């Protein structure tokens, strides 16, 4: 339902109302044109969202960053109208900004320049651990912290 | 080489073998010892206040020739206080109330950051002085049987000695505590030796070489009551010392309130002022490592 | 760059980067598909953003909130393809729920169902009248608010 | 009609002069006043605490035949609060500090909310004892010339009376206050009668009919200094009574502490305890046009 | 005969259908009630105060003519104080912070002693109240599925709840609550129905004819992080309210804070409202068993 | 020569270079400096607490061979207190919170005192620190444009800046703060330099070559909504940071609490971490004049 992009990113097949939680964890919301659909058809999925952005592409980090909230998602490098890469999404080994610390006593809930950090400890069911204080966070946790 | 000494993790088997030697060394207390701080400044920042343990590393420091700032007690960040000792001193000995607070600002530091304690987390040394004092009297720390009697769950003095533990080859950790100050799965999950969880101390008592007491506190529990009715079976009395092993010992980091009856005192399995009494080789040892060599 | 919509409503001429605000200003953030397009060309303002609502008509009312942050915004309704209704904008005459009271001492800065309610002062320089307290806005804290 | 009591501006100028009249006839206190609230309960809710505020609507209502619940005082909802004063009254007076707690409780509420005072915003049953007490001196309020003198910024006194003016026709008022407490714009703009904002009351002290005063408060200025600087010319001294014309009033809605040289009590212009004195028979007649007509 | 309302217990399946007709009379508030207070003089006593529950029974008492004294907060005895309120009144509502007070009052006391709230036991009136709103809108209290939702173990209104419908027949009462605030096995033992212990109610909900929700508290759990992991999973959301059955009632004996989504207010289950406002008409109806009869 | 540092004006044009060549020497930290504290001890009087300034003095001290003794926090008289450290030291640095006591206390003293904040009113050896810093990067005081951002009336930093600055030939000096917090007449008075008031920074931020910047807190406006209204203005952003010279910095005594962006931080302009490195070396040198000359 959005016209085809000359350069840049498009990230397809994110769960229905979710682009714009991804936008946040990419960083994004200046100068550049970004697209969105939201809820629209999907014969895979049902519905789903997709995101434009021309004239960046994101890389396999800033991309693994969205598997936490679109596991689904797909990333499309597009240059000249030409897709020139599908990458492979993985779990993120090292969440660093996005991710709040539960933990109140926390270094990182307290000094604004301690930036909190959690490194995934299994992929299998999804526990992510606080570098500094070692609190355990799960998929739920982490999805209400980001979706809402 | 070590640096910062942040997690008891920081430390090797063969660093802490170095480090028991050295404090044999510092113990035998000789009026030569080495002055390897000497034109240099550490800085005592105990954002949380504890005089036990701002003393001890001061006169580590005083020992080795060091020159010694500080503060205790008292809205600036910390990472514009750790730079701040940054222009100051020549290396930071920190305790602090939040979780983290010493690996945070050995990020933002240059010099070396010292952790004496960060909130809930760890205190690093102290399971140094602990596993110093076990292997002084053992000669040994592979194969021992422990106990950890109290708080196993907001206790980081158990957090760093269990951590450390992994540097060796325990024959069993036993985890006394009441049901709701268990040691966090988290922590238990990283650890490489056998553990077993237990209620009651009178159980196993009689199997243990080491006992690590930590005190429970009652403001933690669902109401005074529990605490109440949970506490006594958690206090080191008399009797529990007399089901001891000839060879075994009573071990805390102090300072102590109720949980040891003081009659313990006077039996030779009381270990825990002699724990207290190698606070300063111990960390004048640490202190060797990261500047002496 | 987006694609033609069947039913609902377009709002275009969106000063650049604003349409996320315009969406919050909506309540709009679900079932129904929604398309925009951010910092894309515009002839007469440099740069626009463009918000497409499908199967959703907004009102005048709702309409008229869109003004407090791109009064130069204009609204179509679309059915059938057709363009059937061009909104003319106006300053609301009342803003409840979007705009908080700045005075710490206002029952609506306390009290949760004590809704927050402005009455347009003057549209010439805007001013806006908080309905309990009397504490008055300027567009600049209306903007501030709203945008960031 | 006459329903909530909430602003200054629920009045018009009819419904004043009839309260005027009411007033008249419960001060010259008769044994058989109509007993109009009898069978109903009027609740006083006085989140924020004034125990003369409160007496005064009590002694109305016990007057007129209510009953009197209430509380003085002391995380629930104010609206949760209205909800449960409608299941036990028939009507509802609330002093609150917040502004605007009046209005929102009269859209939450069925029975009638009368305002006693909301943050720093209005006290319209006050205003109205005022311009009562202005009004029985002068037989007119209309060509007088009024001085707000203290604070004038933050004074729901102030706020109601200037309100309430609009009303009527004054000559005049002049606005009397340090520069930090002048009368806020958005208040100003409402009005439509002329307003002279000015510094120091001698140099106008000899035109007013009306002078009217409130507290400056410490608590409020950029130090203590400036404060202490200020203070001692918004005080109603024997020296400026005297400069006043002879047919001339003081008024102050109570407390005072010092604002008001005590001597000035003694002189037949000091008219803030007739004042006082009004406001039951004031509030009867208010009670009157809400319940009783 | 009715006379200390100190326990649920205290009411038979007899008494409380009398009270149900008595509060239907009341209700439909004629001004013809019977004022059977008349002449005589009750003590509320709310040494824990409460403002909701004390106006409560004020007004009660108010509508049968009885006049009121007593007061609220604030190193003598209460056998001394109980013995004083003899002196003074001819029955007494108090209201404490220490299990067990009512009854020991009773014991003291020569004049009617009614239970408003003792510690976190009992709060036998609000049980009155709760199931009367029930018999009220389902014509029935047997056979019904109720959920209790919350805290379960120190909510005396849940105790007196609990221990009403053993004079009923209830099908099932499900017990949803973190693990920590489960009802106390002391008093799940004295049930005559069945019961079941659940930690989530959206496992549930579909089948309760009766949710009836009570506040957690932080101040109560091992710490703040457990607290906020499972609060949000005792609230009464939207979400839950639509997944009940189309003639469910949601129940709350006020004040509520956060723990019920303030939309539900708007659906037609929300029933704590209607709740409340029975308050007068069945403290009425307690007050007339007990000196009416 | 120096012997008491009171008041920025203790120092001549002739003293401050000298200073800023000693802090060169000392700053390119050779382990060759001369005690000339030694057998010396100064006695740091910190009456009012601030670590980091009672740590840089004390670190100076060490430096030079000096012993510190000193008290930070907590009816005795100040003069009876210089007494004491008269007995006790031979020197005394003090910080206090009434204004003129450093003053005061030399008046008492036979020992050098130095002023490290009394009061609102200086804090001189920061005044030193500041225009070295800016000497360093300019090789020139004379000439430039500076601009003071922030509170620029009770802040003893500022006062003592302008003053300092008054040595040198200053092109202009800009005054930025809100209305309230508005440099003093008396001591604008004082100065013999360009001088202009101006209200927004982005206006003039332009011309700038330093940006001193100064905190502004609530406690000190009319009511909490002004200062919310005005605070945002004399942040130092990354966008006013950006509209600044090339060659232009930024300086600010701290600890900063959210006055300056932290982004500012990773900009070439950022001085202020640089500032604070310098405290050291330039209280060495001060020290030096005092007792090395
Ligand atoms: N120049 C281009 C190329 C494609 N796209 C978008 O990015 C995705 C491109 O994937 P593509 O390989 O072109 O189509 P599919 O093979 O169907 O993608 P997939 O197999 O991943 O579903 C599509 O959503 C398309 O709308 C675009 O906006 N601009
Ligand atoms: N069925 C339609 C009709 C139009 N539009 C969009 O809504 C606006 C329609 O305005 P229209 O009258 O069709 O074009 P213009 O005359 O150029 O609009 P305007 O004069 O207001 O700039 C355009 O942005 C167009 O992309 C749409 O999405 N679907
Ligand atoms: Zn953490
Ligand atoms: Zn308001």
């Amino acid at each position: 339902m959005v016209s085809k992009i000359k350069n840049g990113t498009v990230i397809d097949h994110i769960p229905a109302g979710r682009a714009f939680a991804v936008l946040n964890v990419l960083g994004i919301k200046e100068g550049f044109r970004i697209a969105l659909v939201i809820n629209v058809d999907s014969k895979k999925m049902g519905k789903k969202d997709i995101v434009k952005i021309e004239d960046k592409e994101i890389s396999d980090t800033e991309a693994n960053l969205i598997t936490l909230i679109a596991p689904t998602a797909t990333i499309n490098i597009v240059r000249e109208y030409e897709v020139v890469k599908k990458t492979k999404l993985e779990v993120p080994k090292v969440v660093k900004g996005i991710l709040k610390c539960p933990n109140p006593y926390c270094i990182t809930s307290n000094d604004v320049e301690a930036i909190p950090t959690f490194k995934t400890l299994t992929e299998k069911p999804l526990k992510m651990r606080c570098e500094y204080c070692e609190t355990i966070i799960d998929e739920n946790e982490i999805m209400s912290q980001i979706l809402g | 080489m070590l640096k910062h000494i942040i997690s008891a993790y920081n430390f090797s088997r063969d660093e802490l073998e170095d480090i028991f030697a050295l404090t044999d060394k510092y113990s035998k207390n000789l009026n030569d010892t080495r002055k390897i701080l000497s034109g240099k400044t550490i800085s005592i920042a105990f954002f949380e206040p504890s005089t036990r343990t701002y003393l001890s590393f001061q006169k580590a420091i005083i020992n080795l020739g060091g020159d010694v700032i500080g503060f205790s007690g008292e809205g600036e960040n910390l990472a514009d206080t750790i730079r701040m000792l940054n222009n100051y001193s020549d290396g930071i000995v920190m305790r602090h109330k939040y979780d983290g607070a010493s690996r945070f600002a050995s990020e933002i530091s240059d010099i070396p950051v010292i952790n004496a304690g960060d909130g809930k987390h760890e205190h690093p040394t102290q399971a140094v002085i602990d596993i110093y004092t076990i292997n002084k009297h053992f000669n040994t720390i592979d194969g021992l049987v422990f106990a950890l009697l109290g708080d196993l769950k907001y206790a980081r003095t158990v957090n760093s000695l269990l951590r450390i533990l992994t540097r060796f080859r325990p024959k069993l950790v036993y985890l006394i505590s009441p049901q709701l100050l268990r040691a966090r799965k988290e922590i238990l999950d990283e650890l490489n030796y056998p553990v077993k969880e237990v209620e009651n101390p009178f159980e196993v008592i009689n199997e243990v070489d080491v006992l690590y007491v930590t005190r429970i506190q009652k403001e933690r529990f669902v109401d005074e009551m529990e605490y109440e009715k949970i506490k006594g079976s958690y206090i080191v009395s008399l009797d529990l010392a007399n089901k001891m092993k000839k060879d075994s010992i009573i071990l805390h980091p102090l300072p102590r309130v109720n949980e040891i009856d003081r009659k313990v005192d006077k039996t030779t399995k009381a270990k825990y002022f002699e724990q207290a009494s190698y606070g300063v080789p111990v960390r004048m040892s640490i202190l060797t490592k990261i500047y002496g060599e």
